[PDB]
């Protein structure tokens, strides 16, 4: 119902934070730094939560609403997946190659949802 | 926001390439 939208400045600024943290996650995947995934995921989650808060809850333009849940949904999945690097009992096996792909996939989804939001927001802010 | 999106597209290309090697 609320079509108020954040500042373009603000979105970009928050977008840059998300992108920086996900980049750090990517490098750690490339580096097989699996013990970095949980702290990276925390930083991404924070960054996501702040960007989603630039918009009113139940905002108005449908594509803003579609993008936000996908942004929020994906941040939630990334955190969950990342915790799985920590096995059930100590010295339990972990399929790190599969998990890492699941992790990166989730990160893709975040970047995707963020760009969607950037695109709609920068756009609506002209006419 | 173009550069915002370009930086996002840059990151998405990198992530999906990691998924395609």
């Amino acid at each position: 119902l609320d079509p108020g939208l954040p500042s373009t400045e603000d979105v970009i600024l928050k977008t840059e934070q998300v992108t920086k943290n996900i980049q750090e996650l990517l490098r750690a995947a490339q580096e097989f730094k699996h013990d970095s995934f949980v702290p990276c995921s925390e930083k991404i989650h924070l960054a996501v939560t702040e960007m989603a808060s630039l918009f009113p809850k139940r905002p108005a333009l449908e594509p803003v609403r579609s993008s936000l849940r996908l942004l929020n949904a994906s941040a939630y999945r990334l955190q969950s997946e990342c915790r799985k690097t920590v096995p059930p009992e100590p010295g339990a096996p972990v399929d790190f190659q599969l998990l890492t792909q699941q992790v990166i996939q989730c990160a893709y989804d975040i970047a995707k949802a963020a760009k969607q939001l950037v695109t709609i927001t920068t756009r609506e802010k002209k006419q | 926001g173009s550069s915002a999106t370009r930086e996002l597209d840059e990151l998405m290309a990198s992530l999906s390439d990691f998924k395609m090697q």
